[PDB]
């Protein structure tokens, strides 16, 4: 333990309160966050200073259009599910809003979160909900320069600007409107980058995070439940159809932590942290990936799928020539055998 | 090779009714 180690040894979900002046500069920021250990829980929550605000109103959306909705049929039991994503019809928000807020797929009444959290694991495969996820589009007001999800300017931008190359919801936005039940599948990100994500509005969003150090551990257990998928693509986590209930974490010993996100808050999963979720109810949310000197290593020795063909793949070329010139060449020739250290921030 | 060394969409699999 060199005081590496030795921040958030619980490696468990901080949540941070910056200043609007620590708060304007997002790279510096991330940093800084890294320093303080965030990073070993995977993912961590910053509340935005009060007086900030993307967009002055959202009562202008209901026209906005969500071109290809799925609805969420999950299959599956005691703990271990498999989520498969139907694409229905392009509807409005107004449309999807209606269905969401019906008493059809209404959020259910409770008390505390935990009673809500067990209602969700024990009605996930029930009266399949729609989730308007995975939408291109930003709604940010083009003057907000702090945490622009548009233009984060994180050293990610590099991909864009060396070869004009597009991967939409990775260094572009992406919009998800949510109802009760709706959730996302456990993964880590593409080519294991970090994510943000921000909720515009609405109803909560529940997280459950792996600390990379452990996530390993998650891969085994995942391999184990699902053998058949596992064999057909070592990185089949990377399909985001694969659910995993707390019990059944706690059950194999593999640590994780639990958050809920508020309107108005912000999310960052670091890289090679695995996490998963579902919606309280109906919202917005928004998220892109970014980049930071730290993933480069991550990047290099991110485990990709290749059973399809549309996966988000990135030539590291760029980053190990301009960051890591010193190993280039040894790179290219296959010979770095760097091992990542989870704990290390960026010294 | 037989795809781009970088591409793709972050959309996940979309299966039809
Ligand atoms: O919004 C969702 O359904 C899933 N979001 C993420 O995985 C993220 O922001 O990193
Ligand atoms: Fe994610
Ligand atoms: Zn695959």
């Amino acid at each position: 333990a060199s005081e590496s180690e030795t921040l958030n040894p619980s490696a468990r979900i901080m949540t941070f309160y910056p200043t609007m002046e620590e708060f304007r500069n997002f790279s510096r920021y991330i940093a800084y966050i890294e320093s303080q250990g965030a990073h070993r829980a995977g993912l961590a929550k910053v509340v935005p200073p009060k007086e900030w605000k993307p967009r002055a109103s959202y009562d202008d959306i209901d026209d906005l259009v969500i071109p290809a909705p799925i609805q969420q049929l999950v299959t599956g039991q005691s703990g271990l599910f498999t989520q498969y994503n139907i694409q229905k019809k392009a509807m409005t928000v107004r449309e999807f809003r209606k269905i969401a807020n019906s008493d059809k797929y209404c959020t259910p009444r409770y008390s505390e979160f935990e009673e809500l959290e067990r209602k969700y694991w024990k009605n996930l495969t029930f009266n399949p909900p729609i989730y308007g996820a995975d939408v291109n589009g930003t709604l940010y007001e083009k003057h907000v320069d702090e945490w622009n999800i548009g233009r984060l300017r994180t050293i990610l931008d590099l991909v864009e600007k060396e070869s004009g190359i597009t991967i939409e919801g990775v260094n572009t936005p992406y919009l998800y409107f949510g109802m009760w039940k709706t959730s996302f599948a456990w993964h880590t990100e593409d080519m294991d980058l970090y994510s943000i994500n921000y909720l515009h509005f609405g109803e909560p969003k529940s997280w459950y995070s792996v600390p990379p150090e452990h996530g390993k551990r998650l891969e085994r257990l995942a391999k184990g439940f699902f053998p058949g998928s596992a064999q057909s693509c070592e990185a089949f986590l990377r399909h985001k159809m694969t659910l995993i209930s707390p019990l059944m974490l706690k059950k194999y010993g593999i640590p994780f932590d639990k958050v809920t996100q508020e309107a108005g808050e912000f999310m960052i999963t670091f890289p090679y942290g695995y996490h998963a979720g579902f919606n309280h109810g109906f919202n917005c949310a928004e998220s892109t990936n970014f980049a930071t000197r730290r993933w480069i290593e991550y990047g290099k020795q991110a485990v990709l799928c290749s059973c399809r063909k549309d996966m988000v793949k990135i030539s590291m070329d760029v980053f190990v020539r301009k960051f890591q010139p010193e190993r280039y060449k040894l790179w290219k020739a296959g010979k770095d055998n760097t091992v990542i250290d989870h704990t290390l921030p960026t010294p | 090779k037989s795809a781009p060394a970088t591409g793709g969409v972050k959309k996940p699999h979309r299966y039809r009714p």
